[PDB]
RNA sequence: AUACAGUGAAACUGCGAAGGCUCAUUAAAUCAGUUAUCGUUUAUUUGAUAGUUCCAUGGUAUAACUGUGGUAA
RNA sequence: AUGGUAGGAUAGUGGCCUACCAUGGUUUCAACGGGUAACGGGGAAUAAGGGUUCGAUUCCGGAGAGGGAGCCUGAGAAACGG
């Protein structure tokens, strides 16, 4: 679990916990998953608001592509034109996530150009 | 150029007064011009508003802080000396500063909410509110969104008021602004929409957030004296 | 390799300088009579 | 050309206007700093030495000491770009400035025989030879800081020490 | 450097007609200081009030730290054989954050000698290094930004974690 | 008059020196010639005036006015520089660390483009106008100003090249690169013609060449190494060379000839900390110029016996010789102070 | 009022001006609200907040000012 | 272009920039692109005791201090005043 240069570690195996109702899995607290941006162990905090949905594409490591379809009770035409978003998301050591997989995300701390939301939860 | 908050007739003037900084924010106080010129009337322009503060009358949480635009946001206790003036001034139930008449032992303390508890520096616990009062400190079971009761000679938290399931609470923020009844419900949410909900006269619900609420006291008995119609 | 080795034509550097005609001041006869070895 | 000259020590400069340039002749491509001698400038002034310190030329630009090239070139002074005659005197200058660190063989009525005096005498206590009581008020307000804050945090630490115990 | 913003670049949806503004003060990108090893000069530049920054360009005197007792000592620099962060920089030999420069390790050395008495439990690829003297270590301070170099040593593990890499 | 170093029965003069009555009696020659800690290279254009001095932090171009003894402007350029060349006047071109170039003109930034791979060095080619750029591995490019196209780069050996020269008679393309090989390149035929190889007797390590030179009799090539080695070169019996071992010896960075004024068959070497001066035929040592500080490169300009070189202090050293030759035209009073 | 003592041209100082016209046409990217920054800067407002001591007071160097001048300026 | 790892620069988050690596990402549930009564519109806001899209205002977009370029000052600037 080292293909690149630079001590990956763990920045202070390590453990914490951003608290509010998301479990962390017992590999995320004793493992030797690195866990830089899994928010378990981590460096971010949470913070925010959180999120859920199904996904699109798992195509790239650490981008998780959630689909989010939701109401909005549209008065122009007096139909519901169905909703659809995307927001990309990277890994956690908790659940290789497949097409299908409704799962909820919360808002920190921007990664990547766009991710804002990192997986906290699979049901 | 005004907002709703300041109960300001229209046909005043041009230019509105901003607040200068100080305890509270710019959208949830009101200056010491507005508050004696134009509301209840003790002076008729700035000139002589700023004559009554060179003379310092007022004593607004127990110090005299002579400036025209001070923020006076919520609660902070208006105290002039002259004929004993007594101010705790509130939120109506229609968005405005309703500014009720009180009497010296209320004036002499405050309450304010909890906004954080912090392991600073050098341990010491710590709490601030929104006036900003960092008082050294409290008991471990400070949460947020509790209600601290300051001492307004010195600085010291004198009573707890714990923020829990069946306690009375004021709302101060979005579309229920200046509420009061707080049991239907409770609901705490994850993230938004989460609250203790408030009675109406048919004991009619309501939704805010938890930064826009905070807590006055008991059922039935808080220690605020409240004005009535 | 995005960045890399754009074979383009570039606009200001098209006519930045000028050439010269004769330039090195030996023949080409001179180079080969001066590095056949 | 005309030439300052002063005698630093008694308080006295004048100029002189020199002409009979080979007269003259002696200052040129001598930079500021290097002394000369009154033998070739003059003959009634012998035995004189003059460190020169600049001068205007014509057209009024100053020498700065010390540079090259003594024509006028244009260099970025107290930062902006000035116009500056070199350091180097040559057979355009108008006035060149010269200090007498010798006197020679002849008294100058104006110079050496006239002098002026000084403006007035020190003020500070140091320069005229070359409070307690605010030592008392701050040594004690700053023990009474002492005795009131050190003491103060203490005691409401104290009473954290009283809701630890009750907690 | 020139900026900081996403108004010169496409977003994850392909977009284009930028043409967008004069760029402002606080996209401020200052020129990438590689810091070397000369004689020890720091650049204190000014931002945001009264916030100097220490911008060090020529530093040496590296706080360098043992770390199985955590002893930062002042120790000279070398040269870094590796840093693919650019692999042009280990060719033109800069100094830069997690880079793995050389230390002859003489106080090391005194510490050892002067806390355990004898000279020579450490790992033997280390040891190797206590006997003559240059030892691997590698940087965690900022010169570009706080102007020091602070370290830490290579103690087995992270030792072999780089020579198995170069 | 300025104070001079002990040399081989000869004299040498630095004005702009760390230790340079004194403020009084001051000698400073260009005003506002110290930079922020550092130099990088300091190059004299081919007329009688405008000096290019490159940037150490917040890297500037800081061209002086001989005519003037003092600072026109300088442009804060984007990145921190190695490498450039000067193109007559006002125009100029430079490569940074970084693997992009930058084209200076009277307003300054013609053009910012890049190479594919990260450069170490640049040269300009005055027949068919095609600059030559040295750089890491297989390649070495061209970028004709002739149209501003791309040439078909020159496939080299493995690690690359410290530097790249052309032969100004008859240009002869020389590349310094890490195995000891030469690799001359003909620009005329875009092919190569000759990997002569590099001997010694010491042989501490497997060095690599850091410098090339020529001069404009196009039959001798001077040589360097990451040693301290000094090496020259002919066409006759081409195998063997003298050399020139140095007596600190790290990495020898600027060898010039001195074919254009008098006092003939003489050439500086200049490595890290010293730059001294011999003779052809012999290699016996003519002068050296030890400053206090390092030396990140030198120059000479020419038609007079002056040296200004880029070191790693606050100001540059400038170094004149009074018997190799006269002080020029603008600094026509050195001459007379010292 | 024989070391200062009121008027006060011209000089240092504290601050003043604390937000004004024309020209080429951007579709929630210009804008408005909102979430957050234990992801960050902050003059001013407000509340808080400092424990290392071997054998009666420290140095020249510049003004303003005088004096000699240059230049059409 | 899309992401990963590290460094640079930052007031800091950030492919914001560079080395290396992977070939991604948005879209018929409307990507991306086409124009004006975009001197008009969007609550941007005051509303008026009968004017029913006239009728109160913030903002059209960003620039500019002769022309591009580089630098400096400050709690705040790529300054209407360098």
């Amino acid at each position: 679990q080292s293909e690149r240069a630079f001590q990956k570690q763990p920045h202070i195996r390590w453990y914490k916990n951003a608290g509010l109702g998301f479990k962390t899995p017992k590999t995320a607290i004793e493992g030797s998953y690195i866990d830089k941006k899994c928010p378990f162990t981590g460096l971010v905090s949470i913070r925010g608001k959180i999120l859920t949905g199904t996904v699109v594409s798992t195509k790239m490591h650490r981008t998780i592509v959630i689909r989010r379809a939701y109401l909005h009770y549209i008065p122009k035409y007096n139909r519901y034109e169905k909703r659809h978003k995307n927001v990309p998301v990277h890994v956690s050591p908790a659940f290789r996530v497949q097409v299908g997989d409704i799962v909820t995300v919360g808002q920190c701390r921007p990664i990547s150009k766009t991710v804002r939301f990192n997986v906290v939860k699979v049901s | 150029a005004a907002p709703h908050h300041w109960l300001l007739d229209k046909l005043s003037g041009c230019y509105a007064p901003r607040p200068s900084a100080g305890p509270h924010k710019l959208r949830e106080s009101l200056p010491l011009i507005v508050f004696l010129r134009n509301r209840l009337k003790y002076a008729l322009n700035g000139r002589e508003v700023k004559a009554i503060l060179m003379q310092r009358h007022v004593k607004v949480d127990g110090k005299v802080r002579t400036d025209t635009t001070y923020p006076a946001g919520f609660m902070d206790v208006i105290t002039l000396d002259a004929t004993n003036e007594n101010f705790r001034l509130v939120y109506d139930v229609k968005g405005r500063f309703a500014v009720h008449r009180i009497t010296d032992e209320e004036a002499s303390y405050k309450l304010g909410k909890v906004k954080k508890v912090q392991l600073g520096k050098k341990g010491v616990p710590y709490v601030v509110t929104h006036d900003g009062r960092t008082i050294r400190y409290p008991d471990p079971n400070i949460k947020v969104n509790d209600t601290v009761k300051i001492d307004l000679a010195s600085g010291k938290i004198t009573d707890f008021i714990k923020f829990d399931a069946g306690k009375l609470v004021y709302v101060t923020g979005g579309r229920n602004l200046g509420r009061i009844g707080t049991i239907v419900h409770k609901e705490r949410h994850d993230g938004g929409f989460d609250l203790v909900h408030i009675k109406d006269s048919l004991d009619n619900t309501f939704v805010t957030r938890l930064n826009n609420v905070f807590v006055i006291g008991e059922q039935g008995k808080p220690y605020i004296s409240l004005p009535k119609g | 390799k995005g960045r890399k080795l754009n074979y383009s034509v570039q606009d200001p550097i098209a006519n930045y300088e000028a050439p010269i005609t004769s330039g090195y001041k030996w023949s080409d006869d001179q180079i080969d009579e001066f590095f056949a070895g | 050309m005309k030439l300052n000259i002063s005698y630093p020590v008694n308080g006295s400069q004048k100029t002189f206007e020199i002409d009979d340039e080979h007269r003259i002749r002696v200052f040129f491509d001598k930079r500021i700093g290097q002394e000369v001698d009154g033998e070739a400038v003059g003959d009634e002034f012998k035995g004189y030495v003059f460190k020169i310190s600049g001068g205007n030329d014509k057209q009024g630009f100053p020498m700065k000491q010390g540079v090259l090239l003594p024509t006028r070139i244009k260099l970025l002074l107290t930062r902006k770009r000035k116009s500056v005659r070199g350091a180097i005197v040559g057979p355009d200058l108008a006035v060149l400035a010269l200090v007498i660190v010798k006197k020679g063989e002849q008294e100058l009525e104006g110079l050496t025989d006239t002098t002026v005096p000084k403006r007035l005498g020190p003020k500070r206590a140091n320069n005229i030879r070359k409070r307690l009581q605010r030592k008392r008020h701050q040594r004690a307000l700053k023990v009474r800081n002492a005795q009131a804050q050190r003491e103060a945090a203490a005691e409401y630490a104290q009473l954290l020490a009283k809701r630890l115990s009750e907690r | 450097g020139i900026s900081r913003d996403s108004r010169h670049k496409r977003s994850a949806t392909g977009a284009k007609r930028a043409q967008f503004r004069k760029k402002r003060k606080f996209e401020l990108g200052r020129q990438p200081a590689n810091t070397k090893i000369g004689a020890k000069r720091i650049h204190s530049v000014r931002t945001r009030g009264g916030n100097k920054k220490y911008r060090a360009l020529r530093i040496e005197t590296g706080n360098f730290s043992w770390a199985s007792e955590g002893i930062s000592k002042k120790t000279r620099i070398a040269g870094v054989v590796y840093h693919p962060s650019n692999n042009e920089l280990v060719r033109t030999n800069t100094l830069t954050k997690a880079a793995i420069v050389q230390i002859d390790a003489t106080p090391f050395r005194q510490w050892f000698e002067a806390h355990y008495g004898q000279t020579l439990k450490i790992e033997s690829s280390v040891e190797s290094q206590f006997s003559a003297g240059r030892l691997y270590a590698c940087i965690s301070s900022r010169p570009g930004q706080s102007g020091r170099c602070d370290g830490y040593i290579l103690e087995g593990e992270e030792l072999a974690f780089y020579l198995r890499r170069l | 008059v300025l104070k001079s170093t002990s040399a081989n029965d000869v004299s040498v003069y630095q004005v702009s020196g760390t230790n340079v009555l004194e403020y009084q009696n001051r000698v400073e020659l260009i005003q506002d010639f110290e930079f922020s800690e550092a130099s990088n290279k300091i190059k004299v254009s081919r007329d009688g005036q405008y000096c290019m001095a490159t940037g150490t932090y917040k890297p500037q171009i800081h061209v002086y006015d001989f005519a003037n003894l003092s600072l026109k402007f300088d442009r804060h350029t984007d990145a921190e520089n190695v490498d450039f060349t000067i193109l007559s006047w006002t125009k100029s071109v430079h490569l940074q660390n970084d693997r992009s170039i930058q084209f200076q003109n009277k307003g300054g930034l013609h053009y910012t483009t890049r190479i594919p791979k990260f450069g170490r060095s640049l040269v300009y080619n005055k027949v068919n106008c095609d600059l030559y750029v040295g750089a890491s591995g297989n390649e070495l490019y061209r970028l004709n100003l002739e149209k501003g196209r791309f040439l078909n780069p020159f496939k080299l050996d493995t690690e690359g090249v410290n530097h790249v020269s052309i032969n100004e008679v008859n240009g002869l393309l020389a590349a310094g690169t890490e195995t000891n090989v030469v690799e001359f390149w003909d620009p005329r035929s875009r092919s190569r013609v000759s990997k002569l190889y590099l001997e010694n007797n010491i042989d501490n390590r497997p060095f690599q060449v850091t410098t090339t030179s020529f001069r404009n009799d196009g039959l001798t090539f001077a040589c360097g190494t990451s040693n301290g080695y000094s090496y020259i070169y002919d066409l006759r019996t081409s195998e063997p060379s003298i050399i020139k071992d140095q007596g600190y010896g790290f990495d020898i960075k600027k060898i010039i000839w001195l074919d254009n004024v008098g006092t003939e068959n003489k050439i500086v070497t200049c490595d890290k900390r010293i730059a001294k001066i011999w003779d052809r035929l012999d290699g016996k040592a003519y002068a050296s110029m030890e400053p206090s500080v390092d030396i990140n490169d030198i120059e000479h300009v020419p038609g007079t016996g002056m040296f200004f070189t880029a070191n790693e202090s606050i100001p540059m050293h400038t170094y004149y010789i009074p018997s190799l030759g006269p002080s020029p035209r603008w600094c026509s009073f050195l001459d007379s102070i010292t």
